């Protein structure tokens, strides 16, 4: 009925550049944590 | 583990025996007839699979041998020919042209009159 | 003070062995155990269960005999000395296949004790108990087989038997089978158990070919005190040979130790997993793929096809001596079979 | 500074976060059930309840739902065969809003009591410091799990106030949803009686109360409380760890061997019933009881349901699949359509002959005839140079009786080797192999899976008991 | 509410992430052939 | 206390040991001379694997009758 | 009341047998050479 | 091919019967478990410098 | 026999095949060949492999 | 006496004699 | 810490961390409960089993009603 | 069309194992 | 021939725990820079 290759173009397409802009926004948030001295270094 | 091989195994051993008491029961011989109340008691136990055909089987073994403890000779005869009849117990002999009893050792067939082997 | 505190003082003692309060759990079912596959490899016979000789009594030597399975019309009955199986007389119990499930559950409690001890003694030393964990993994590895296995299958007919030739005659059975080999847990088990020894012998070579220079004679064996602080052989310069090597190599002496303990107990618990996958004939057995290929083009062949004809041999000409309660007759015309031989 | 194996231990001193957590993981397994349930409804095909039934689709949280009353679709149709009028809010779908609801109600809440984590009731009143008295928190809620217990059995499985469970005959032909009393005699303890459930979980709801009663009054002894670590949460993870693993061994017991709480009908025949012969030698008692009434073979052997000939076919073996084929048991044969018929062989002199039966535990087997004894008369030969046996040679006739065949014979040898080798399987029927594009191998029925996944787990927990149990009782070198 | 006191720090040194990524590796490899089937 | 290495040598030890030792090694002699371990354990005599009326492998073929099972089978 | 009940409770108290006797060595001997 | 050259070899040298390969077998059994004892024994006996956060 | 992956194997089942049982013991290089797709009908790149792999 | 290393190392060598005997009986039964 | 109304309604139920019982006390029943425990499971385990046979119990597939 | 998955992934380890020896944490 | 399933749960098995791990090593390599103040905050 339908392709199949964009299950996998959807998916992949979705999901890497979702988890790279976590990666950023969390290094970001652990770079402004370890500037400050505290309980979590 | 139950199954049809127990079965057949048992059929055959149990059969065989009880079958060779026909001539043994023609005429009448009492203590040679209560020789095999081992093979009676087994081929009630593990030859039949279902629960009236076993309760049938155990009753009428248990008149054969009720008659056996009393001297006789015709009540003892009619039982052993209703238990005959009910049971299909028959003695039975194979050739080679329509054979192949058993191939290897192990079996209840080996060196009986059901073993035969074809070898190429 | 009161009983208990008697007790507990006298079995923590300082004596010839340790007892402990797992002694009185590990001592006798380990004795049992350890008797009853003594007097089963020299007196009991196999006959009327598997048909075979399996004593010295009869002839075997140390290779050939063995404490055989029970009888396969006992499916899973405890088989006790006073059930409704054996009635008492010892013969009988001895004749149907007892012992085997003697030994068995004697030895699994008796493995249980002897964990439980190895907690109580490093409690009693004051370390932590990592002894216990790599103990743990062949509990899982005995567990596993010799007791979820046949609970799975149709009786205890088809379990190991205690003997050198039946865990030949067990392995051939599950390639046979089962197509063990192909499984992807056995192999995490191989992969586990071969790194395991590597690692033993890489360290051994490492460690004796770093040796610092504490004596004068070529015998470098007695050039070490009981126990001093400075370390016996050099890191760094180990470091800088496997590094020039290899390419990489161990800097951090707590991880070593911590990886050795790993790797093997892993493999021994990912073989497990497949083992209890097997115990339900949920086996990996076949690549459809490949097989549907093979059936409409009879030209495709690869290395696979072989060992799956090779155990269609084994089965065709194992099964009719291998199980002897079924009945097996199988005419010359119909085994499978290649040409010539 | 924590390593990633060790990150979820910030809650270990936080009672106000431990609810939290605790609360995303029962939210998490609600939502889980409620998508599973609308995923499985969705590929369901009711038509057929005799020849396609739950447990040959694939079907995994179905059976677990109308093994308690669950029946009724907003669909129109039943479980059991009928058109339904007016289903009502308890039906397949209300079931899976309801976990789903509860999923969304669940996560919000964890949201708040993550945030409101300092709170006076988690605070010890004389030294200010959080804590937690374990033994009378234990106390409450086994006093909790009794109640619930005792209601259970009496109310629901009883009917006083409720539907009961799902109870069937011997032989899986007619099953139905209906109210049992309990058996208080010694046949309570029997597995396959169903009556012993009611019972059982009444009695233990009782106990369960006067145990919550007691752990409730009365304060731990000093000895005990030192020697178990009593003021320590890790002692309560290992005790559990233990009783969940104990737990799932003796479920996967009772779904592998058989039990009046997993009926045929709903997860599939087990695999002694096909080692044994049970549905066969049932057949051959209802055929002979038939016959000696005064009927011919035909009519005996067409009184047979198709039902009951659908249990005695290998392909519902559940010790019959691949750990790697994955699917509904559909997609290895097919849809099952109709029965054929019962075959007989008779040799050149009228004797009955017998296929050989293929053992659950092989994956091929040769085809063999034999007599009433045992003593082979015909097979089909591997090496076609000097044979003996061959059913052309000895000349082998089939007959058909009952089904979709019968009363056809058949006579030339082609003919009679095709049926030869399709009756070594069992029960011969006809299949839709183009629908689902069916490959030919057997896949697992629902008895298995179930098995296999609580048994690794179980073994698995083990582990956990040893490994965190150690680490309680040797908390100061740790 | 307020500021919690038992919030500490995760971390994962360059050999830690060379392990995890040869495990997952040969994990897709081992384990591809049978999923495919 | 007293290790082993004492023991070896004590002459008491070694006179107990030389009149105790031989007693158990011609017990077990006797044991299997005799014929007892045949009929302890019931291992089957060389001449005894079949009788003159089997000629099969006795296997036993049941589970709650199997003490009648096996005493048909090894004389009857 | 069947052979198989009077042979299982029998075991019952052949096992609490085996473990008194235990129990009694070591009671003995931990009095006998209390230190 | 290894399964393959394997069974092959079995089949035609009865190996699991040459003494030989019973050493090897034994040469890996008994490295597997003294690295798991020395490891653990290691291990075990670690002197106490970090205290709670740190590996 | 194939063995490669692009004819149809995957990872468990594709080898590299020993060479021809036709040539037995002998040398067989390059440049010993008629052509290339001789070379690799008869196995020749298992001789290569296991030689230089020995060195 | 009644120490545990007698009773230990005795009732782990008294057998051992008992069924070494016992092989070397059994070395010399003729078929 | 916040005070809410159902921590109010709650604290007594959570007031007595760490009181203990001075020395054993309700040890033996404990230890009588845990034993009659055991036994009922061996009971029940080896009336699965078929190990244990009793009058009018029969370990089969159920007619039922 | 698998081959390629295949193919990628040994590729794969054999750049992980690349960068593991070569872009390395110093053992000082 | 092949199921179509295996290439989702390939892919996706083997590309989500990478980026999890490669996100909790370069938010450590971010925490240690901010502690140690320099150019990179
Ligand atoms: C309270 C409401 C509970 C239902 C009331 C009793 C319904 C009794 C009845 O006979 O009920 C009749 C209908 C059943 O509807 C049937 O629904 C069927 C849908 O089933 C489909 O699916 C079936 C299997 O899935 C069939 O196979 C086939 O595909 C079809 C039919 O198609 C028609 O829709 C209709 O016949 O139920 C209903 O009354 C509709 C159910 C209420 C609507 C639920 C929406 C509520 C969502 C609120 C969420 C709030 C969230 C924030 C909080
Ligand atoms: C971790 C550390 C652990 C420490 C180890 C401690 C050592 C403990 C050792 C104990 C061994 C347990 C013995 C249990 C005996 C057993 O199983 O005995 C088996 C019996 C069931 O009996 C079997 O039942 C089968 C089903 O029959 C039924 O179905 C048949 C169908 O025709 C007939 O109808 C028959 O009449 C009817 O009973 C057949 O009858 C078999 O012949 C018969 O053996 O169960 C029972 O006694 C009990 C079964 C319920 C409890 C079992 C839970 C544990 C096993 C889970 C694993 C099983 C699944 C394996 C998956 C892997
Ligand atoms: C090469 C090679 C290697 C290295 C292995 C390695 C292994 N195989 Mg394997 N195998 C191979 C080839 C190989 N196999 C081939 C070609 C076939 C065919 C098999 C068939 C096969 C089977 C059928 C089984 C194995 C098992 C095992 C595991 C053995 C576990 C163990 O130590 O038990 C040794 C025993 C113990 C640890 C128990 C000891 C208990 C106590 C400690 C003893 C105390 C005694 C005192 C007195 C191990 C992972 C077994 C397995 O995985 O089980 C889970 C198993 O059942 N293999
Ligand atoms: C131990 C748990 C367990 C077990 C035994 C099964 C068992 C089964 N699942 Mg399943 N499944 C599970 C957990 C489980 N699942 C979870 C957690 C998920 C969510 C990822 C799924 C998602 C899932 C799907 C999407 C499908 C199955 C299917 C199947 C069947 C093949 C089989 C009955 C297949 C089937 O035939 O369903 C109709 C199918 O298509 N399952
Ligand atoms: C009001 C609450 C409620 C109700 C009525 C239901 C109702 C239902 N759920 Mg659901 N569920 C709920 C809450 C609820 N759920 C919550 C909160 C969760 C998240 C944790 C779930 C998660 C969930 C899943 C994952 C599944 C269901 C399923 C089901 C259905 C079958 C239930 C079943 O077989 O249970 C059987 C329950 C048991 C066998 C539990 C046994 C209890 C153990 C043995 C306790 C023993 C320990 C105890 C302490 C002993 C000591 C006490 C004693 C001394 C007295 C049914 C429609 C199933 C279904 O059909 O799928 C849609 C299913 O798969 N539910
Ligand atoms: C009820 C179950 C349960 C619970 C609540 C805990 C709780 C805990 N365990 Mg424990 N454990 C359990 C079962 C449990 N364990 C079992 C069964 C085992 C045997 C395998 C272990 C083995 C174990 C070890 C070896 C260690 C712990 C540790 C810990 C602590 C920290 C865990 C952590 O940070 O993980 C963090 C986990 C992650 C960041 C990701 C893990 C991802 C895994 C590999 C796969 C993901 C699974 C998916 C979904 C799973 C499905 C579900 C059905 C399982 C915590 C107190 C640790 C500890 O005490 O440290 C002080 C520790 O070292 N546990
Ligand atoms: C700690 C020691 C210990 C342990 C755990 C076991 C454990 C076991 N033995 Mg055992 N045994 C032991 C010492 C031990 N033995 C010793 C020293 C001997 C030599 C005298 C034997 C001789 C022996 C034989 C001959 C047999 C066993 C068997 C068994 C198994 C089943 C026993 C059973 O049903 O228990 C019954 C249950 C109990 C005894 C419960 C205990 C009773 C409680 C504590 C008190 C009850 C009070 C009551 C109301 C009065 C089981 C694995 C049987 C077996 O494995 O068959 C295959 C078997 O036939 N044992
Ligand atoms: C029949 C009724 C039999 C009940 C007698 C138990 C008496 C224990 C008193 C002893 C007592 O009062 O002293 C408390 C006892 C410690 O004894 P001590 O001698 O140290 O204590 C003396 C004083 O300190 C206090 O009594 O605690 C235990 O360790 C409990 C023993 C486990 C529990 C033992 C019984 C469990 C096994 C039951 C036997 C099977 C029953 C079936
Ligand atoms: C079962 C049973 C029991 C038990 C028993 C017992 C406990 C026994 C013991 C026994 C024993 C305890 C025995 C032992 C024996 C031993 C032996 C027999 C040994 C031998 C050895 C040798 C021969 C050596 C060899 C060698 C080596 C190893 C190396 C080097 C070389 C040489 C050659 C020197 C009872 C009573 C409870 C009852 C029930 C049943
Ligand atoms: C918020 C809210 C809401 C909503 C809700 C929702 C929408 C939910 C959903 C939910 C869901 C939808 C969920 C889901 C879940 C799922 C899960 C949780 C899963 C899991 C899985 C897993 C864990 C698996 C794993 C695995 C694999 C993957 C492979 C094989 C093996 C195993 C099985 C292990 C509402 C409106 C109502 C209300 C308001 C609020
Ligand atoms: C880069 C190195 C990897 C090579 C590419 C792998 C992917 C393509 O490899 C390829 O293998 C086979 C080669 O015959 C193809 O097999 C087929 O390919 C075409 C698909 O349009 C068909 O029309 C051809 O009849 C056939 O060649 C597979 O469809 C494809 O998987």
């Amino acid at each position: 009925e339908v392709q199949f290759g964009a299950y996998l173009a959807v998916l992949l397409g979705t999901f890497l550049p979702v988890l790279f802009l976590i990666n950023l926004y969390i290094q970001t948030e652990s770079r402004k944590a370890g500037r400050d001295g505290g309980i979590d270094s | 583990a139950k199954s049809a091989a127990t079965q057949s195994r048992a059929r055959g051993i149990y059969g065989q025996r009880i079958a060779a008491l026909e001539s043994a029961v023609n005429a009448g011989d009492f203590g040679a007839v209560a020789a095999e109340k081992n093979a009676f008691i087994l081929f009630n136990s593990g030859a039949i699979a279902d629960k009236s055909k076993k309760s049938e089987a155990v009753k009428q073994t248990n008149a054969i041998f009720a008659a056996i403890r009393a001297k006789d000779a015709g009540a003892l005869k009619s039982a052993y020919a209703t238990y005959k009849g009910a049971n299909d117990i028959k003695v039975i002999v194979a050739d080679k042209e329509s054979g192949q009893g058993y191939s290897n050792d192990y079996d209840f067939k080996a060196r009986t009159t059901l073993g035969t082997i074809y070898v190429r | 003070r009161g009983l208990f505190d008697l007790v507990d003082d006298w079995l923590k003692r300082d004596r010839f062995v340790f007892v402990g309060w797992s002694g009185i759990l590990l001592f006798p079912t380990a004795y049992l155990a350890a008797g009853g596959w003594f007097t089963g490899t020299t007196f009991v016979t196999s006959w009327y269960t598997h048909g075979l000789a399996s004593s010295y009594l009869e002839g075997c030597n140390f290779l050939t005999a063995a404490v055989s399975t029970p009888a396969n019309s006992m499916g899973h009955s405890l088989l006790l000395l006073w059930g409704p199986e054996a009635q008492g007389d010892f013969t009988r119990w001895c004749q149907i296949g007892g012992l085997w499930a003697f030994i068995a559950l004697h030895g699994a409690f008796g493995l249980i004790g002897f964990c439980l001890r190895q907690f109580e003694i490093a409690r009693l030393v004051g370390i932590r108990p990592y002894n216990a964990i790599a103990f743990s993994g062949p509990i899982a590895v005995f567990v596993s087989v010799f007791l979820l296995y046949p609970l799975g299958q149709a009786s205890w007919f088809f379990a190991p038997s205690f003997g050198v030739a039946a865990i030949f005659r067990f392995l051939l059975f599950l390639q046979g089978f089962h197509n063990w080999t192909l499984n992807p847990f056995h192999m995490m088990g191989v992969a586990g158990i071969l790194g395991g020894a590597l690692l033993c012998a890489i360290h051994g070579a490492t460690v004796e070919n770093t040796l610092f220079e504490d004596g004068d004679a070529a015998n470098t064996f007695r050039a070490f005190t009981p126990t001093q602080s400075e370390e016996t052989y050099s890191m760094v310069t180990a470091n800088r040979f496997w590094s020039q090597i290899f390419g990489v190599a161990f800097s951090n002496k707590r991880w070593l130790h911590f990886f050795m303990l790993f790797v093997p107990v892993a493999g021994l618990w990912t073989s497990s997993i497949g083992i209890v996958g097997l115990a339900l004939n949920l086996r990996a057995y076949d690549f459809v793929s490949q097989e549907l290929r093979a059936a409409e083009d009879p030209e495709f062949e690869t290395f696979y096809t072989k060992n799956i004809l090779l155990n269609e041999g084994i089965r065709s000409w194992m099964a009719a001596q291998d199980q002897p309660h079924e009945n097996f007759v199988f005419p010359e015309e119909v085994l499978p079979r290649g040409n010539a031989l | 500074a924590l390593p990633w194996y060790r990150v979820h231990t910030v809650v270990l001193n936080d009672p106000g976060r431990l609810i939290s957590v605790h609360l995303m993981h029962t939210a998490l397994v609600a939502g889980w059930a409620g998508s599973m349930a609308l995923y499985e409804l969705a590929v369901f095909d009711p038509s057929d309840p005799v020849l396609n039934p739950m447990w040959r689709q694939g079907m995994f949280v179905m059976p677990f739902m109308t093994r308690l009353g669950i029946t009724d679709s907003w669909g129109g149709w039943s479980i059991t065969g009928e058109s339904v009028s007016n289903p009502g809010l308890w039906s397949f779908e209300g079931v899976a809003l309801s976990h789903i609801v509860l999923s969304g109600m669940c996560f919000l809440a964890a949201i708040w009591h993550w945030v409101y984590w300092d709170l006076e009731l988690f605070r010890d009143p004389r030294t200010g410091e959080p804590a937690l008295d374990l033994p009378k928190i234990f106390g409450i809620h086994l006093l909790l799990s009794g109640l619930l217990c005792f209601g259970f059995g009496a109310f629901h499985v009883t009917g006083l106030f409720g539907p009961g469970i799902w109870v069937s005959d011997a032989y899986g032909i007619t099953g139905k949803v209906q109210p049992v009393a309990p058996s208080w005699g010694a046949d309570g303890f029997n597995p396959f009686n169903p009556g012993g459930i009611a019972a059982h979980h009444i009695a233990a709801g009782i106990f369960g109360i006067f145990a919550g009663i007691f752990h409730l009054t009365v304060r731990p002894p000093q000895r005990l409380y030192r020697a178990l670590r009593m003021g320590n949460i890790e002692t309560v993870l290992s005790s559990s760890i233990s009783a969940v693993f104990w737990a799932a061994f003796v479920t996967s017991g009772t779904m592998w061997y058989g039990a009046a709480a997993t009926p045929i009908e709903l997860f599939g025949p087990t695999r002694y019933q096909w080692d044994s012969g049970y549905f066969q030698q049932e057949i051959e008692r209802q055929v002979e009881s038939s016959v000696t009434e005064g009927l011919s073979e035909s009519q005996a052997w067409s009184r047979i349901p198709d039902k009951l000939a659908f249990y005695d076919y290998i392909g519902n073996n559940p010790a019959k699949g691949g750990l790697f084929r994955s699917g509904p048991m559909d997609k290895g044969d097919g849809i099952a359509e109709a029965w054929l018929g019962h075959p007989i062989f008779r040799d050149k002199d009228g004797r009955e002959l017998t296929v050989r039966r293929m053992p659950a535990f092989f994956e091929t087997f040769p085809v063999i005839l034999v007599d009433k004894d045992g003593i082979i008369r015909a097979d089909i030969p591997f090496r076609r140079a000097e044979s003996k046996y061959s059913i052309e040679q000895v000349g082998v006739t089939v007959d058909f009786y009952g089904g979709k065949l019968n009363g056809q014979t058949f006579k030339d040898a082609p003919t009679v080797k095709k049926f030869a080798r399709k009756a070594q399987l069992g029960e011969v029927f006809e299949f839709d192999r183009t629908s689902l594009e069916s490959d030919g191998v057997f896949r697992s029925s629902p008895r298995g899976w179930y098995t296999f996944g609580h048994a690794n787990f179980a073994l698995l927990f083990f582990l956990g008991h040893l490994w965190h149990g150690g680490r309680t009782i040797f908390r100061d070198v740790f | 509410t307020g500021p919690n006191p038992n919030k500490q720090a995760v971390e994962l040194n360059r050999t830690s992430l060379y392990w995890g990524l040869l495990l997952i590796f040969v994990l897709a490899v081992l384990f591809s052939s049978y999923f495919f089937n | 206390e007293r290790p082993f290495s004492d023991i070896i040598t004590s002459v008491r030890y070694w006179i107990i040991h030389t009149i105790t030792i031989p007693s158990l090694f011609v017990s077990g002699w006797l044991f299997i001379s005799t014929g007892l371990a045949y009929d302890v354990f019931g291992t089957p005599r060389p001449n005894e694997y079949f009788t003159q009326d089997r000629q099969q492998v006795p296997l036993v073929n049941d589970r709650f009758s199997a003490k009648q099972e096996l005493e048909d089978l090894t004389k009857g | 009341m069947t052979t198989s009940l009077a042979n299982f409770i029998a075991s019952l108290t052949a096992g609490a047998l085996v473990l008194s006797a235990i129990g009694i060595a070591l009671i003995i001997i931990s009095k006998n050479d209390r230190v | 091919g290894t399964f393959n050259f394997m069974l092959v070899f079995q089949a035609e040298h009865n190996i699991l019967m040459h003494p030989f390969h019973m050493a090897g077998v034994a040469g890996v059994f008994g490295g597997s478990l003294f690295s798991a004892m020395h490891g653990s024994l290691v291990t075990s006996s670690l002197i106490r410098e970090t205290t709670e956060n740190e590996s | 026999v194939a063995g490669s992956l692009l004819y149809g194997n995957n990872i468990i089942s594709g080898a590299v095949i020993p060479s021809s049982n036709a040539i037995g013991m002998h040398f067989y290089p390059i440049w010993e060949a008629a052509s290339v797709d001789e070379w690799l009908y008869n196995g020749g790149p298992y001789q290569l492999i296991v030689l230089h792999f020995l060195l | 006496i009644f120490t545990f290393r007698w009773l230990a190392v005795h009732g782990l060598a008294i057998p051992t004699v008992f069924f070494l005997g016992g092989i070397t009986a059994m070395q010399f039964i003729q078929r | 810490a916040l005070r809410t109304r159902l921590g109010e309604i709650l604290r007594p139920l959570n007031a007595e961390y760490g009181k203990v019982v001075p020395g054993w006390g309700t040890t033996p029943i404990m230890g009588l409960t845990m034993v009659l425990f055991l036994v009922f499971l061996l009971i029940i385990l080896q009336i699965y089993n078929s190990s244990l046979i009793i009058e009018n119990v029969d370990v089969d597939w159920a007619n039922a009603i | 069309m698998e081959a390629l998955v295949y193919t990628f992934l040994l590729i794969g380890t054999l750049m992980v194992i690349f960068f593991a020896v070569f872009f390395r944490d110093t053992p000082r």
